[PDB]
């Protein structure tokens, strides 16, 4: 299902007319199909990550659970009474308009908050290319740190919160592996929150890079269908617009 | 009630006259030479589990397979209007009871031997003008029709409505609890074959609900943990008489009425049905319903034998036909055991165990029929076996689609 | 009786069927052809003789008058009365006959705790849910019958002409009632007007002929009137029966297998559209029946012993083995009845309910020497007979006996703390106490303690290896708990009866044991130590005798290893009580079952930890003492009858056994114990607030928390009701209500192995048909309690002097005043009036605890009213008679009893009331007394009378109709015949089989008259034939 | 799961070879995994929207429910007998080939139908920029209408069906808020069918525009992996093709 | 094993599959000892015929 949820205004018998967008004091509940939760979760997930920096700096307001903007209504959910009649959903998860507003302006307000810090973390992170693409290569941590203790200009934010940014960082750079507390040694594996995504971007030696070769194709496919490369030497009148 | 059965006489398989001689008339169980109300007569008194079959009748479906060609060989009425006579044998009078030798002084006309004669029923005006007396004949002819429109197993018909079992059905069915499928076929048939019933009678919608409720069990979908409406069929070990079914009642997690009607004809391609009292019972138990209520639709011409191609009002080819999903006993039960393992009724070890214990059993069925067809060919005279050929026995057609029908019939 | 005879083929002799009673069968088949109802339309107030007008119909000259189908006259209620229209052979002595609302219906509500203190004129309001549950449980059981279909007769009575109605020979009076609407005389009168709208079609029978076997139909569809509740209960019992129906044909295989082919039969059975053999119980059930017998026997050894002798008979009276010491005596004598034995094999079949230990006398006092000959022999007999017992601790007690005797020549240290080589052997009876030296012969030294390191070595490698074998049929149903389904566990290793020869008869497990032991003791009586007291001649005479025994040609060792399994396997199937059997264990120590116990609830959820009394006994099963001295003899002399074809012998013996249908009594007593359980557990689980999950349709009825002791009575009332309904023999379910907590959740039997492991067989009773119905009935009792006289809601006591209209039941005017309303004060506990000195008037003690004054209106929780009626009747009651106060007693429910009067005779109601207050006391309240005016047919000047009571809810639902004999009514609360009661008879949209049940008891339904036949097998039975 | 559905074929236990693509008179049932229903629903959803214009002009044929092209078969669904064996799906939702044909040519036929109207609605809608990106701004409706009553050229389709296009429009432009019937006043909130999408495109003042900034990144990421910008100054022989 | 409505009583053959009396039988003597009561009542009337 998809669209706003409707309910039998005439009660009980729900026909293709006894329905009506179930609106109210909160706006209209629009259904949150499986995939559309992937986005708002993937968006909030990227914000929760910055948890250690939100507390440190007293901003934020706790972790943002997507389950705080939705609800568990139930009715028929479609785009129009006629077609909504074929999507009886029970206890589906809908987000009301006024909510679709906060999950929006929250992800927006928080997005600014992090967008800023996230920029400081970077001028310091990329400031020592934590990304190689063949085999490994370390750099004794002491030096590394005692080094950036220098370079980093006095107005960063990685000097005011080292291990308040470090904890955010560890989840974005599988290069920095924090030393385990009860064996005081690394971990071999690196566990950054982007576990899978980061695994599927490494330049796999068998074939360049799946993320690359994949797009360079879908990209070309776009054009091929788009401009109308197909039909390139067609023998018959074609409106200039077609070009 | 109902009076308009369109039949079809048995095939000759390339033989001169109908596959049966004179002795078959005075050997039928029950009422002398009366072929009507026969079938489940030799099973009237149960002695044990062992399937009833003698020398002349080498199998379970042997009694019926013979009463079929014997039936059609004396069916000029409904297809001609006259009474005729085959080899000096005719019916007593218009009511059509037992077969006695051709009466002197005024003998009937000799029957013109013909293969696959279409029965119209209304062609014999005496039938409707004497329905309450010659009613069994309607049920029986219908049987012969379902058996004739197939060279490999009787084509019955499953259904199941979109809504749950009626309130009068659930109260009527709670009486055939401890009753094997072998007996349910006997009580079903003996019911619709003695007095003109109505298409919407309580005992008709319940017996039909009992047949389709049996298919799910045969497929495994309606096991001990998934009832249609509190009714199912518990199956014993295949090495310890798999013929036992019984309609047990429970209070577990029922299934759910399907989104639409699942009307569909079923068949058993594998010649195994011949010796299996369970397959013959399941077939004739469903036929009892399509008797009082003529074919819900036409049968698909998709496969079937080369003689059932485009029948008068039985097998069509247009859009008003219902597909026929035929299966095979061995792969069906092999998939039936697989259902039990999925829900956790049997261990993953009893999965490949019940398969070897059953495939060995079904082997006994195959070793028996092959040894009987050779003993009793076809050109000899009779057809107690029905020439199936040894190239089959394990070429399973769309059995995998019949199983997918049970999953859809009980969602 | 499933089986009646059994003409054996070889013998040609018709074997006809026949502290622990003889298990008889449950009366599973009762049936009545009369109306399927238990809610009659008894009229209450008779009609004031109107002048008929339209009389009976007039055929030609004659004038046929027909009996009015419905009750006519002033007021006709719906008074509940089980089997009121019953026209069958018999009925399970136990019913429910409530008198019309005009009488004290109180009596029927006094089972549970009422008996004793409560005056016969009042019920216990505190124990109401407990007393209504038992009251309905009798309304169910009462109605558990089948509906024979009787004989119809084509009706030719015009309107209904063509319809096939039912005869009713027993008493033709019914034919009138049975079909309301059949031939309705146009005499326009409430009754007649209604019956007029009856659908001609609905009357009679529905279906056509159907499965007509012979000439009678297999099961017709009568349409007669039958209260949906009763019709639903029976439609449940019909299922209870079918449920346990047994395919008659399979019966041949069951006998064939249960007997091990030794006996093979054939039983012709005419299959019919109808047929019903309630002889089958699923293994699912049989286990709740097993753990059930486990509860009745309990620690009580005297009730367990009846079971092992029941078998000790069958065993001996069937064995080819004939014990006789003649040969043994001869052999021994040169150089110089066996209950014990049979009560040792029959002891194994119940190894787990009653073990067989070795009589303490057997052991040779640990303080005695081995040089003492009488002692060392009392020891040799204690070994040869050891394995013969079923005590998990024998292998030790035995080894120990010798560890005792030679305590000085072989002074070996015993590992078990606090115990020494000189500790009485008996004493060792726990897998913990086992000596480590015994657990590992290595520990003892060959030269330190030669004999012991050699004796333990012996037992470690000689004590018979346990084993097993299948038994009974597979289409039967295990019925056993711990050991795998239909398959026993035997002490010695067993093998298929081999063709007798010199090989199998010296190679048996026991032959080895008897041998190697005698062998071992021959070296003991020849020890150097023996010299001290044993003479050289007598030491030889000892070897002389012990060798005689060893070499004696006993044929029992072979029987107990080839022929004895085939007996128990069979004998274990033809017994009304299957074999309870915990696994055997030889020396595996930590796993040797220490305790066996039944739990009336998994320990986890078990509040008030209460172990199974069994725990108290040393050995896990009733320790039955067996004398070694006896067993050894039996074991050393068992020659078989010269000519002996095992085939023919076992055949002839097990013939009489299968003739007595005792195998099916077991399946039957079983499916009823599972009913009486799923129903008992429920009734006691519904009276306690917490406790086992059971739908509580009766949670609204006031019922104090049932303690452990109280339950046992709600339990005896349920258990005792079942027995009366199905007339059973012995225990059944009372085992649960005689000790421990009657408050059972889910039964389970579990044994704990010393290895600190508890295997626990849970045994949940599979869906009880009887109980499923009962629930539906309790659910109905809520929406229809008035039909049982009980009424819901509070009783108002405002005095009303109106001379107008009254209806205490369903009062139209608005509640005098709601409880939490304005100015109403709840009377505090005790309800204590406080006399006030000087002018001030007496004032009642407020609930807020601060005394308020009486004039006004109070809310009396019935609890308070009952603990101060005396003070109520002398201070507030008068203040009420005078239109000053308005009480509002609060009783959730109660038994009302109304009295109809003449709206024309001006009479005050106060007296008719105090008759009531008078009988109220703490112990119980008498039926609330309402006073309704008899509905007048002609306008009549009514007389002024003052009324006092009347309810808050409308409780006149009971009232069926008023003045059926009139074109209408002029004064009393008039009530036309409601179509709702008869959706089947009246409404055109009815649907055969459709109820209403949970909400409203329908009258004219659509029952399903059955016509079952009960095949009674009696076949031929051929033996196996030598070979 | 994914791919066409298979079912046991021939005599034997289910196995990797027992299976066979369950084809038949309708073609082969291919499984409709969760996300692939998002598309066909999102496509049909955008068509149902134009319901008021389909009836007005007697074209169309009722609302297109995606549940009319699928089925509820069950079996093993994979790409090949071997791997399909590890996806036992019960009562999954598959669309048969011949159906995958209609859901196609229907969405295509209807797509033309709307593509046309949808073009007229536009020359009239954008013909008064219903989209601002900071704060609000109204324009008294009377005027607005009485104005477009002019401009719009005589061959549009927004003059032949005003409130037949208006009802389609209200669901695409959260600018036009229809006046509620029983209080005869707007609604503050605007409830266009694209409730969420339209909420997440507004130029949020905290950070430009999530839909923008998001893509400008994934776009760059594409190139970075694609052409092979990585390895840009690699010191070792590289096939010209790599460029 | 006896059979209903006029059908020959099947004589349970060796393989344990009731066969019919009108034929040629091989009676393992022992069998004939624990069975005569039957032999004489079904196969005997047959041999004479």
């Amino acid at each position: 299902p998809t669209g706003k949820l409707w309910r039998p205004v005439g009660t009980s018998v729900a026909t293709i007319d006894s329905l009506a967008i179930v609106s109210d004091r909160f706006g209209q509940y629009s259904f949150v199909n499986e995939g559309m939760r992937e986005t708002f979760s993937k968006a909030l997930f990227d914000i929760n990550m910055w948890q250690p920096l939100f507390q440190a700096t007293k901003t934020g307001c706790g972790p943002i659970v997507l389950s705080s903007f939705t609800t568990t209504t139930s009715g028929y959910v479609g785009a129009t009474a006629g077609d909504a009649l074929d999507n009886p959903v029970t206890n589906g998860v809908f987000i009301s308009t006024v909510q679709i507003m906060n999950l929006q302006r929250t992800i927006a307000a928080r997005m600014r908050d992090v967008a800023l810090w996230q920029k400081h973390l970077d001028t310091a992170m990329t400031m020592l290319t934590p990304d190689i693409s063949a085999g490994s290569a370390s750099c004794n941590w002491k030096s590394l740190l005692a080094f950036a203790k220098d370079i980093l200009p006095l107005d960063n934010l990685c000097l005011t919160y080292p291990n308040e940014f470090y904890n955010v960082a560890i989840h974005r750079y599988p290069a920095l592996k924090p030393g385990n507390p009860d064996t005081k040694l690394p971990d071999a594996q690196a566990h950054p929150l982007g576990e899978v995504a980061g695994a599927f971007n490494a330049a796999t030696s068998e074939v360049g890079s799946l993320v690359g070769s994949s797009s360079t194709l879908s990209q070309a496919i776009s054009t091929m269908a788009g401009k109308d490369l197909d039909l390139i030497e067609a023998d018959t009148p074609l409106p200039v617009s077609v070009f | 009630a109902q009076r308009q059965f369109f039949g079809l006489t048995y095939n000759f398989y390339g033989q001169p006259a109908p596959l049966f001689d004179l002795n078959d008339l005075q050997e039928l169980a029950g009422c002398y030479a009366r072929p009507w109300t026969s079938r489940f007569s030799h099973l009237a008194i149960s002695t044990g589990s062992l399937p009833v079959w003698s020398a002349r009748y080498p199998s379970v479906a042997s009694r019926n397979i013979v009463v079929n060609t014997l039936l059609g060989a004396h069916l000029n009425p409904f297809a001609g209007g006259q009474i005729t006579s085959h080899q000096g044998i005719t019916w007593r009078d218009p009511v059509l009871s037992s077969l006695a030798p051709v009466p002197a002084i005024q003998p009937p006309p000799v029957w013109a031997v013909a293969e696959n004669v279409l029965l119209d029923s209304n062609n014999y005006p005496t039938y409707v003008l004497n329905l309450s007396s010659m009613w069994p004949i309607n049920q029986d002819v219908h049987i012969m029709t379902m058996w004739a429109l197939s060279d490999q197993g009787p084509i019955y018909h499953l259904e199941v409505p979109v809504d749950p079992m009626p309130a009068a059905t659930t109260a009527a069915l709670m009486a055939y609890t401890g009753v094997p499928i072998a007996h349910l076929a006997q009580t079903a048939y003996r019911f619709a074959g003695q007095l003109p019933q109505s298409p919407d009678s309580t005992m008709v919608s319940t017996i039909r609900w009992l047949s389709a409720i049996w298919f799910g069990s045969l497929t495994g979908r309606l096991n001990r943990s998934r009832t249609c409406n509190g009714f199912y069929f518990e199956f014993a070990k295949p090495a310890l008489n798999p013929d036992q079914a019984v309609l047990k009642w429970n209070d577990g997690a029922r299934a759910a009425p399907p989104a639409a009607a699942q009307s569909s004809y079923i068949r058993c391609i594998s010649p195994h049905w011949q010796h299996q009292i369970v397959e013959v019972a399941g077939a004739l138990m469903s036929q009892s319903v399509t008797a009082v209520t003529g074919l819900p639709a036409l049968i698909d011409e998709a496969t079937l034998p080369a003689w059932s191609q485009g029948v008068a009002n039985l097998t069509g080819n247009g859009q008003g036909v219902v597909p026929c999903l035929d299966y095979n006993p061995v792969p069906m039960a092999a998939a039936r055991h697989l259902q039990w393992r999925q829900d956790g009724l049997i261990t993953a070890a009893q999965e490949a165990q019940l398969n070897n214990d059953y495939t060995a059993y079904a082997l006994t069925i195959e070793r028996h029929l092959t040894a009987m067809l050779v003993a009793n060919p076809i050109a000899a005279g009779r057809m107690p076996i029905q020439p199936f050929n040894a190239a089959d026995f394990g070429q399973a057609g769309q059995t995998a689609a019949a199983v997918a029908l049970a999953q859809a019939m009980f969602v | 009786n499933a089986i009646r005879s059994f003409l054996t083929a070889w013998d040609d002799i018709r074997i006809l069927s026949p502290d622990s009673a003889v298990a008889n069968g449950p009366e599973l088949i009762i049936e009545d052809t009369g109306l399927c109802t238990s809610f009659m339309l008894l009229d209450n107030i008779p009609s004031a003789h109107l002048t008929k007008e339209l009389i009976g119909f007039t055929w030609f000259m004659q004038m046929y008058q027909m009996t009015p189908p419905l009750p006519e006259g002033a007021v006709n209620r719906i008074v509940c009365m089980t089997n009121w229209a019953s026209l069958g052979d018999e009925g399970r002595g136990l019913e429910v006959r409530l008198p019309p609302p005009t009488d004290s219906s109180v009596h029927a509500y006094k089972t549970v705790l009422s008996r004793g203190y409560i005056d016969n004129a009042q019920f216990n309001p505190l124990a109401l849910r407990s007393n209504v549950l038992l009251m309905l449980l009798q309304f169910t059981l009462s109605n558990l019958k089948i509906n024979k279909s009787s004989t119809f007769t084509s009706d030719v009575t015009t309107i209904t002409s063509g319809r096939m109605i039912r005869a009713f020979e027993g008493r033709p009076e019914l034919l009138a009632l049975a079909y309301p609407g059949r031939a309705v005389l146009p005499t326009q009168t409430k009754n007649a007007q209604f019956l007029s709208t009856a659908i001609a079609d609905r009357i009679g029978r529905l279906d056509r002929a159907n499965l007509i076997g012979g000439e009678v139909s297999a099961m017709v569809e009568c349409m007669e009137l039958c209260d949906a509740l009763t019709l639903h209960i029976r439609e449940t019992y019909i299922m209870l029966l079918r449920s346990m129906h047994q395919d008659p044909t399979q019966i041949v295989q069951i006998v064939n297998e249960c007997a091990n082919n030794l006996l093979n039969s054939t039983i012709p059975i005419s299959l019919r559209p109808t047929i019903l053999c309630p002889w089958f119980a699923s293994s699912e059930d049989l286990r709740l029946q097993q753990v059930m017998h486990l509860v009745n026997i309990s620690s009580n050894t005297a009730a367990a012993l009846p079971l092992v002798e029941a078998l000790s008979t069958l065993l001996r009276s069937v064995t080819p083995l004939v014990l006789d010491p003649t040969v043994l005596t001869n052999a021994i004598t040169t150089i110089s009845d066996y209950a014990a034995f049979w009560k040792c094999i029959a002891s194994w079949a119940y190894n787990g309910l009653v073990t067989t230990v070795l009589s303490e006398d057997a052991f040779p006092d640990s303080s005695q020497s081995i040089t003492h000959l009488p002692s060392m022999w009392k020891c040799l007999f204690l070994t040869l007979a050891g394995p013969m017992t079923s005590d998990p601790h024998s292998p030790v007690k035995v080894f120990m006996a010798l560890a005792n005797l030679l305590a000085q020549p072989e002074p070996i240290a015993i590992g078990v703390p606090g115990m020494h080589q000189t500790t009485p052997a008996s004493q060792f009876s726990h897998p913990g106490v086992w000596p480590p030296g015994f657990l590992n012969p290595q520990l003892i030294n060959p030269q330190q303690a030669p004999l012991l390191r050699a004796f333990a070595e012996h037992i470690r490698a000689n004590w018979p290896q346990p084993s097993e074998f299948g038994y009974g049929s597979t289409l039967q149903g295990s019925a056993n708990l711990f050991i795998p389904s239909n398959r026993m566990v035997y002490p010695w290793p067993n093998q298929p009866l081999p063709r007798l020869t010199v090989a199998p008869t010296y190679d048996s497990a026991m032959s080895n044991w008897i041998s190697t032991t005698i062998a071992f003791f021959i070296r003991v009586v020849n020890s150097v130590n023996m010299t001290a007291t044993v003479n050289d001649l007598t030491r030889r005479t000892m070897t002389g005798v012990m060798t005689a025994m060893r070499q004696v040609k006993t044929m029992t060792p072979f029987y107990i290893q080839h022929m004895c399994p085939t007996e128990l396997s069979v004998l274990a199937s033809v017994t009304v009580t299957p074999p309870f059997q915990v696994p055997f264990t030889r020396l595996v120590q930590n796993d040797v079952i220490t305790n066996v116990l039944v739990a009336r609830v998994d320990p986890a959820q078990r509040g008030d930890a209460a172990v199974d009394i069994r725990a108290t006994h040393a050995t896990f099963a009733a320790a039955l003492p067996v004398d070694p001295a006896a067993i050894v003899v039996a074991m050393l002399c068992g020659q078989t009858e010269t000519n002996l074809i095992p085939s023919h012998h076992y055949g002839k013996a097990f013939a009489p056994l299968f003739a007595s249908n005792a195998m099916f009594t077991r399946n039957q007593r079983a499916v009823i114990t599972r009913e009486a359980f799923v129903c008992a557990r429920s009734a006691v689980a519904q009276c306690q607030d917490a406790g086992f999950l059971v739908p509580r349709p009766l949670d609204a009825l006031r019922q104090f928390d049932v303690t452990s002791a109280a339950a046992a009575e709600i339990m005896h009332a349920v258990n005792d009701a079942f027995k009366t309904a199905f007339d059973l023999d012995g225990a059944l379910l009372d085992g649960l209500a005689l000790y421990g907590d009657p408050r059972i959740a889910d039964l389970s039997a579990a044994y704990l192995q010393y290895g600190g492991n508890v295997v626990r067989e849970h045994v949940p009773p599979g869906p009880s048909h009887i109980h499923r119905a009962l629930q539906q009935v309790e659910s109905t009792f809520m929406a229809e309690m008035n039909l049982f006289n009980v009424a819901r809601g509070n009783l108002y006591l405002v005095q009303t002097a109106t001379n107008g209209n009254w209806s205490p039941m369903a009062p139209v005017a608005a509640p005098p005043f709601v409880r939490g309303g304005p100015n109403v004060r709840v009377v505090g506990r005790f309800g204590t009036i406080v006399p006030r000195p000087n002018g001030l008037e007496p004032q009642l003690i407020d609930d807020g605890n601060v005394p308020r004054d009486i004039a006004g209106d109070w809310v009396y929780p019935s609890d308070v009213l009952q603990v101060s009626v005396a003070v109520f009747r002398d201070y507030v009651w008068p203040m009420v008679k005078a239109g000053r106060t308005r009480v509002l007693v609060e009783l959730g429910h109660y038994v009302y009893t109304l009295h109809y009067y003449d709206p024309q005779i001006s009479l005050d109601e106060a007296p008719i009331l105090e008759e009531w207050l008078s009988k109220i006391n703490p112990a119980g309240i008498p039926p609330v007394p309402f006073c309704i005016p008899i509905p007048q047919v002609y306008p009549c000047i009514t007389a002024r009378r003052v009324h006092y009571a009347f309810t808050s809810e409308n409780n006149n639902d009971s009232l069926f109709s008023t003045n059926a004999a009139s074109i209408d009514t002029a004064f009393g609360e008039n009530a036309a015949v409601s179509p709702l009661r008869w959706p089947g008879l009246v409404d055109p949209n009815y649907r055969v089989g459709t109820n209403d049940l949970p909400n409203r008891i329908t009258l004219y339904n659509s029952l399903y008259r059955y016509n079952f036949t009960y095949p009674t097998l009696d076949g031929i039975m051929y033996v196996r034939s030598a070979t």
